[PDB]
Formats: structure tokens, C-alpha cells, sequence
């Protein structure tokens, strides 16, 4: 019945606040944990279900206000492994409301479209309904080659599965032989989430005022902004995401010195492990350590070539079986 | 004496983390090793099992020394192995760079045909992500103006409470046992 | 009966000449093998003595001629130890000619302490007569401590005879645990030749038109413009230098490029060679290549302190022995 | 047939280098290896039994079998361990930098009380500075517009004959071999 965002535009305040926040450094993907639908049901005596119907209300609510800031990617905590231990009543209900929307979506393309919005689910799918995987990729298939602003809709979802699973694509290169063992990298892992097409948060936003991430993004969200903000999701306001954007804009300062000293220092690292692993090789084979033949540099030049030849390659292969996906 | 008082502190309390996290945001200045070893010790006190340290710059996994000298030193005025158990310095790489070695050992595992990639378990990265002898933390004690866990063990963090405090720079008992106060009433629902 | 210089003021157009060429890069230091005392003798029908004499003359004017272009370093080639197998009649001619002057320079002091002419008289001064190196000495001692210019004689001397006592000396510190072998490095072994107070020659005239350096100055000349010019050494005139100097001034943008990647490259050379015995180190000892710690970054800064510690402290015993020369 | 002639040439010479160096100090583009390996194989022809090819970027040394491969060929057209004992590539590190390794060697026989400094004699030093079983170069061309050696070999040319010409570009043999006339008129009197 409702689509997955809705038109309304700012109002006066809203955008005169929007227009002095957007001076400053804007976070370009914002991040939600939408907590307490269901305590927000209780306190305005409705069922539960309802609760987690305002909750996408409020989804679509929020989407136009990150797009009226210029916001233009958004990941959502939608559905988590663990929510398949609530009664079969409420688990079926948001399943029931998930087949709604993406429905709904479908019946509303064009409009989709129209924006540009890519909308990509993200999780361990294979743990739902035949039918709700069947909407959600055929949603995913059509809003794909849309580039005008994507939302990344976090269903039957948790972190420590996304590393696992990336991990295990990564073991599978090596099975096959597209990857060694000692390719493995910080960024090769990075390229095998979920969210391998996705920028790593810059805010992460938990509402209901829960001080915890409940398995959320625990990889992408390290050097993120932590705004935990006591409001129940559906009540969630335009102001409650402008307080979020302004804890964002206060340290990032600092948040962007320690992201790119992190980096820095992560290059540094592998830099040294690296002549180490050349030093190693040359060492033995009898050889020289440096001398005016350069070996050492122009074995390091290669190594790396090597290195991104394999990776980049099984990158390829990774897509290739991912975009495998007839399904829809 | 007063070991008595502050192991009564931690009983009353309604829960009491087995692992706790000190990550210390702050950099404008070197960190203060004296309030570090005050807390960890307070810890140790009230009935924590487990205290790690951790920081963005390393600083603390540098002048390891130095901060477990000064907790010996409050550990005994006014309060070996004992401490370098349940004491563990931390840097970053204890925490992404880790996941990134389990990998690397997994996938040689599986090259070896010794194991095979559908047996990747998320129960099985876990033993594999150096367990050790510690659980998972449950109370972070989040110091400084920054709002970030800068890569305090990602892993492990994912259901931990995440708890601020302005400074740790002479910090109080009182403001680090309020803090266990509101993770004792902190409600885990483990998704139910 | 001459002195070591002369006063003779520059002419109108060797000062106009001047003037220009002192607008671009000037030498800081020249280097002279006088060459062709003989053959000048045999063509204007002269005794070899007074070929030698006039050849001294030249010097001082030459000399003059350097401190009126500003170049305030110069090193000459006087009497190689090649030159003891000569006739006695010339070789005790020489000694002579050389016993002369040193003993005038004494006569004339105080005008040394005038114009702050520092004499270092550099060779293997102990193959002279003996009366010969207490006139040496007894001059060297006094114009040490003048700073104002600085004349490098080099009698009895070969490039080969000071590369290795050079040598001699770092293996003397190694005798006295003053050093290690592994701390013997080029910069090293350049503190060690006589002419350590003296930095590298920019111009090497040789005169009389050989292609040749007759053991001299090899280590020190290696990055010096070479300028070979035919004229007999006791014709010398003020243009056979202005000529160097501008030969100088030509190639100095690529002689000084050259120079800086040589030192470029040696210190990249030592801090790989450094890096992988650090790695070696830590390699062995178990211990981890990286990580955190920064272990293998301490351990290197240690190693550049504890090296210049031995080298610095080994190079106080060598001037101490050196400037043990009560021999005046 | 042509090599009678040029082994003609060279026995008319008054003198012929038995060791020869080739410095290039032109930097402006990379060196042209076909002219380089046309010098050698002249030298070989008039009968110079040792060739050293010298540039300060160590191109030559980086690019060995370019070089070796090229004079192959020259070699045959218009003309193994034949050429690789003869032809030595040299760089900046085959001259102090080997210097301080002798140095390096000698202290450490020394640290080993098998020899003692007072024997670093100059015959000695020159065995250990890496004699092989190479002479001492005694004729350098210098290819180039800068006037310097560039630190070819400085222990060795202590002695030696340094001629220059422009450049080694498009070289020829009456030029490579007006340079070795003059060198056959070169007097030396080894300071006598
Ligand atoms: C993507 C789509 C079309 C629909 C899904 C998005 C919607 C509408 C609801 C999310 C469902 C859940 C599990 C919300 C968590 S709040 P809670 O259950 O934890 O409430 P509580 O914290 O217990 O008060
Ligand atoms: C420092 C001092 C007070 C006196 C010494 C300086 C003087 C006056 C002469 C240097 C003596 C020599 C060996 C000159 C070499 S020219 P040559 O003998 O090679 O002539 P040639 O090349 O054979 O024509
Ligand atoms: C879809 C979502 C937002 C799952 C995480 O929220 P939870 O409500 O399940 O987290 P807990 O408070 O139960 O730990
Ligand atoms: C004092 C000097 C200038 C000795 C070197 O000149 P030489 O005349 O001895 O060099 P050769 O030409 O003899 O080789
Ligand atoms: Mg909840
Ligand atoms: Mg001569």
C-alpha cells in the first residue's frame, strides 16, 4: 500500500537548519538500526504488527529526508538471523509485510526509475521464503544499473555471517585456484561483504536508545560516528537525523584523521611485511640484499602486479557468480 | 577491608561484565597511565574477570611496562601472571588484522584439503579468531570526545554495551561504578 | 725568499671577467696537480731547480688569484711518493726548495695570522727528512686555528697510500674495540683520509695536458669536473683558471644532479641493507616481522644511534692521535 | 677477412689498452645499447683483451642480457663465457662501495687476530679490492659532455688515460679509433 519512499519536501526551518549544516561536511552514507518498533506499539496500545508497519512508514519517511540533505546512500538494519527466534506470529508478520512492500515496488517501478534508486538487499537470503527471495531479487534486478542514490535494506542479516561468508568466498578462491593463502587481505575481505559496493558508513544510528550493535556492520561501522539516540524508530523526526548529523560533524575532524592514520599505517605495515617476504626470498637463493641491480625493488614491483592480478581476478569470478542470480 | 567493600560494590550490582573494554579515544595528549592502572585495578575489585586496554595509536601496547608496573603499584598500594591474564593490552590489529590472519590460516587449511570452505562456520571463525582464554566483552567503557570504537575488536563487540564517559583523566570510582550501574540495568534481548 | 702568497690586486678585465662568472655557481674548492715544472724548463733552457722555483712562484700567484675570485679551499699535488725515485740531485732539490719555504712561511707568520691561511700539509710525511716534517709541523701547528682560507699541500702523497691508511685507521679502531667491521662505511672511511677537514674538490686541474690523475685525490675526485689543460704549469695564468671555472659553471646543474642521487641512492642502499639485517634479527629470535609493537621501527632507530655512538666516539680517539703531534 | 684488418689496426698502435673502460655520463635519454655493443666488439677485433662498460643510473647493469645479447650479434654479423669474462657491466657500487666491503673484510681479519691493521698494505688492500682477474683499466673513453668520471673504479684509474668524445651515438670506428692513437702517444713516466 506504501511505497519505499515518499515526496514530501522540507520545511521552511528544516531547510533553512539543512542549508547551514550542508557547509560543513556532510556524511555521505548514513546507517540505521531502526529499534523499537515494538515498545512504541505498547506505549500507544496498538498490536505489534502495526508497530513494524509504522516502522516502514517511517523508513520511507526518512529516505526523503536523507535525499532532501543530499544523503544519498543508506543502509537499514531490516531483519536479523536472530528475529527468527520470535514467535511464529511476529516473524510471519514481518515476512508478510516484507512481500507487501517489495511488491508494492514492483507495482511502483518506473517511479523507481525515475530516481534512480538501486535498492540492494543484503544478508544470508537463502534463510527465507522461496516467495519473499524471489520478490527481493526480482526488486534488486530491476533497480540494478541505477545509480542515483541506492538503499541497502539489511534482511535476514548479521556481521559475523557476512565475514563468514566473505571468508568463505575467499577460501573458495583458493580452492579453485584463484587465490593463495597469503593473498588474503584487510581489503581483499572488504571486497567479499555484502556491502562490497557500498562505502563504509559514516554514521551509524541506533534509535530506542540501546547502547550496542547487535551485530550490525561490526566491520564497516569501526571508525564510524556512534549516535545512539533514545527515540522509538517510528517516532523517529527529521531532527532526531539532524542531531545525528551534527554528532557526525563535530568529530569529524578527528574521525578523518584517525580513519586515514589507520590506512596510512596500514600500508606502512604491509610495506614492510612485504620487503620482509622479498628480504626472505633473497636471502636464501644465495643472492644480495640490495647491490645497484635494484632485485629487491623491481621483485617487489612484480610481487605486487602478482598480487592484484589474482585478487582482481577472482574478484571477477566472485561478481560473475553473484550476478549468477535468475532467480528473479 | 576495603577489598571487602568493593567486592561487595560489584555483587550488588544486577550484572557485572566478565570482560570489560578501557578504549581511550583521546589523543590530544599521552594517556595517562595512573588513571588507566586506577581503573583497571577498580575492575579487578569489583569483580571483573577480565580488563582490556585499548587505543587508536598503540601507545599503551608500546609502554606495556610502564602501565603494568603502575597497576602493580595500585594494586597493592591501597588495594606476575595474575594481572597478564586478565590484563591484555590491545591495538588495532588486534581486531581487524586478526580476522584478516584467521582467514589466512582457514584458507591454507582448506588448500591443505585438510578442511573445506562450507565448513567455515561462524562458530568456527570464532574458536579461530584467538579465542585464547577470554569471552567476548560485555561492557566497553568508551573514553573521550570521540564517538567511535575505532576498531576495538569488531568481532567481539557485537553485542557489547557501549558506555561513554568525557575523560578518563582523573577520573572518579564513583563515575566508573556508575557506569557499571547502567549496564547492570541494561536489558539484553538477543533479537526476542 | 718568496712567501706562500702574494698581494697583486685583480686587473680591469679579470675583475669585470670576475664579476660575471661570480654571478653563477662558483667552486668552493679547487684542486691543482702542478704539472710540467720540467718540460717548462727545457724550452726556456733552464736548470730542472729553477723550473721548480718558478713553478712555487706560480702557486703563490695562483693562490691570489683564488682568494680574488673567493674560492677559499684549494689543494695542491706537490711531491708524490712516485717522485722519491727521481735523481738524488732533483729529488734533494725539491726537499730544498721545500725546507725554503716552510722555514720563510715561519719567518713571514703573523702575516699568515693576517689573511687566516690555515697550511695543512697532507701525505705520508714520515717517509721525509726529518728536519723536513718538524718545518711541516712547526708550520702546520701554528696556522691551525685560522679559518679565513685553507691550503692543502699534499707532499709525499699518493690517493692509494691515503684510501689505505684510511683503511688502517678503521682497522686500528677496530683492534681497540673502538669499532666494528660492520660499522666501516663510506662516509666512515671519509672521515679517515688526511684531507677529513676538506670537503670534495668541485674542479681537478691537472696542466701540461696529461690525461691522467697520477694517484691523486681518486676517492676525493670521483664527482669532480676534470678540466685538463695543456699549458706548462709554471705558465699558469689567471684565464687557464677563469677557463676551469667556467668548464665548472657548464656542467655543475648535472655534476651536482649526479651528486645528489649518489647520496640519494647510498642512503637508500644502507637503510634496505639496514631494514633486512633488523629483519634478519627478528626473524630469527622468533619475534614478529611487524605488528604493532613497531618493534622492527625502535630496533632500527637504536641501531643508527648505537652506530654513530662507535663511529663518533671512534673518530675523537683518531683526531686525539692525530692532534698528538708535538713533533713541532 | 674484416677481422685481420682490424686485428691489423690495433697491432700497428704504438700501444693498445689491455683493459678498457667505456663511462657514459649522457643521462639525457637511455644509452643506445647497439653502440655500445658496436665499442665492444671493435675493442675485441683490435685486440683490447678486457672491456668494463660504466654508467652512473646503473642502466647497463640493470639491463645485462640487452647488452650481452646485442654485442652477440655484432659479434657474429659483420665480426658464451667468451664475452661475459672480457665484458664486465659495471655501476657506482663496483668502485667505493667496494672499497669499504675490502675494508669491511680486512677489519674483520683483523677483529679475528689473524692479520694485524700494520699489514693493510697498498699491494694488499689492491688484491683484496676485488683484482679477479682483471688489470687495471688504462684507458677510459669518456662518452659525455660532463667532464668527470662519475666514480668509475677511483682505486684503479689511478693511472689511466681518460680521452672523451661527445657522444657515443651513432659512433664510428674512425673515431673509436683516433682515440686509441692517442692513447698509443701517450707518455707516461710513472714520476720519473
Ligand atoms: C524492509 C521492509 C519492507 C520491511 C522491514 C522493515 C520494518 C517495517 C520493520 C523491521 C522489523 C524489525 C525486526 C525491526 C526491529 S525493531 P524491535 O522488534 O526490536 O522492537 P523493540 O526493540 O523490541 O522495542
Ligand atoms: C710546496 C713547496 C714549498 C714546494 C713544492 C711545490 C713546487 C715548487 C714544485 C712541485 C714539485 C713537483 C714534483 C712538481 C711536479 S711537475 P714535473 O716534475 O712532472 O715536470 P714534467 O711533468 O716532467 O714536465
Ligand atoms: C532488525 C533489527 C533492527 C535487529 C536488531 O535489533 P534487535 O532488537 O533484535 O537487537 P536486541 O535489542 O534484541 O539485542
Ligand atoms: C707532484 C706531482 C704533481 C706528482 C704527479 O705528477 P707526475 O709528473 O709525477 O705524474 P706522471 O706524469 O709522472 O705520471
Ligand atoms: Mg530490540
Ligand atoms: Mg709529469
Amino acid at each position: 500500500g506504501m511505497s519505499w519512499i515518499k515526496e514530501g519536501e522540507l520545511s521552511l526551518w528544516e531547510r533553512f537548519c539543512a542549508n547551514i549544516i550542508k557547509a560543513g561536511p556532510m556524511p555521505k552514507h548514513i546507517a540505521f538500526i531502526m529499534d523499537g518498533n515494538r515498545r512504541y506499539a505498547k506505549k500507544c496500545q496498538v498490536e505489534r504488527q502495526e508497530g513494524h508497519s509504522q516502522g516502514f512508514n517511517k523508513l520511507a519517511e526518512t529516505l526523503r529526508w536523507c535525499l532532501n540533505l543530499g544523503i544519498l546512500e543508506v543502509t537499514v538494519y531490516a531483519f536479523s538471523i536472530e528475529n527468527f527466534k520470535r514467535s511464529k506470529s511476529e516473524v510471519d508478520g514481518l515476512m508478510d509485510l516484507a512481500r507487501q512492500k517489495f511488491s508494492r515496488l514492483m507495482e511502483e517501478k518506473e517511479k523507481l526509475q525515475k530516481h534512480g534508486v538501486c535498492i540492494r538487499v543484503l544478508g544470508d537470503l537463502h534463510l527465507l521464503p522461496l516467495d519473499l527471495q524471489e520478490l527481493i531479487a526480482q526488486a534488486v534486478q530491476a533497480t540494478k544499473n541505477y545509480n542515483k542514490c541506492f538503499l541497502n535494506v539489511c534482511f535476514a542479516y548479521t556481521s559475523r555471517h557476512e565475514i563468514s561468508n566473505a571468508v568463505r568466498e575467499m577460501a573458495w578462491g583458493v580452492e579453485q585456484g584463484l587465490l593463495d593463502p597469503s593473498d588474503i587481505s584487510e581489503s581483499l575481505l572488504d571486497k567479499c561483504l555484502y556491502t562490497n559496493r557500498s562505502p563504509h558508513p559514516d554514521i551509524l544510528i541506533r534509535t530506542s536508545g540501546e547502547v550496542r550493535l547487535s551485530d550490525f556492520l561490526l566491520w564497516q561501522t569501526s571508525h564510524s560516528c556512534l549516535v545512539f539516540q533514545p527515540v522509538l524508530w517510528p517516532e523517529y523526526t527529521f531532527w532526531n537525523l539532524f542531531e545525528a548529523i551534527l554528532q557526525f560533524q563535530m568529530n569529524h575532524s578527528v574521525l578523518q584523521k584517525a580513519r586515514d592514520m589507520y590506512a596510512e599505517e596500514r600500508k606502512r605495515q604491509q610495506l614492510e611485511r612485504d620487503q620482509a617476504t622479498v628480504t626472505e626470498q633473497l636471502l636464501r637463493e644465495g643472492l644480495q640484499a640490495s647491490g645497484d641491480a635494484q632485485l629487491r625493488r623491481t621483485r617487489l614491483h612484480k610481487l605486487s602486479a602478482r598480487r592484484e592480478e589474482r585478487v582482481q581476478g577472482f574478484l571477477q569470478a566472485l561478481e560473475l557468480k553473484r550476478a549468477d542470480w535468475l532467480a528473479r | 577491608h576495603h577489598r571487602m567493600r568493593w567486592r561487595a560494590d560489584g555483587r550488588s550490582l544486577e550484572k557485572l561484565p566478565v570482560h570489560m573494554g578501557l578504549v581511550i579515544t583521546e589523543v590530544e595528549q599521552e594517556p595517562s597511565f595512573s588513571d588507566i592502572a586506577s581503573l583497571v585495578v577498580w575492575c579487578m575489585a569489583v569483580g571483573i574477570s577480565y580488563i582490556s586496554v585499548y587505543d587508536h595509536q598503540g601507545i599503551f601496547k608500546r609502554n606495556n611496562s610502564r602501565l603494568m608496573d603502575e597497576i602493580l603499584k595500585q594494586q597493592q598500594e591501597l588495594l606476575v601472571l595474575n594481572c597478564h591474564l586478565a590484563v591484555k593490552v590491545l591495538s588495532p590489529e588486534d581486531g581487524k588484522a586478526d580476522i584478516v590472519r584467521a582467514a589466512q590460516d582457514f584458507c591454507q587449511l582448506v588448500a591443505q584439503k585438510q578442511k573445506r570452505p562450507t565448513d567455515l562456520d561462524v562458530d568456527t571463525l570464532a574458536s579461530l579468531l584467538s579465542s585464547n582464554g577470554c569471552p567476548d566483552p560485555d561492557l566497553v567503557l568508551k573514553f573521550g570526545p570521540v564517538d567511535t570504537t575505532l576498531g576495538f575488536l569488531p568481532w567481539h563487540i557485537r553485542l557489547t554495551e557501549i558506555v561513554s564517559l568525557p575523560s578518563h583523566l582523573n577520573i572518579s570510582y564513583e563515575d566508573f561504578f556508575s557506569a557499571l550501574r547502567q549496564y547492570a540495568a541494561c536489558e539484553q534481548r538477543l533479537g526476542k
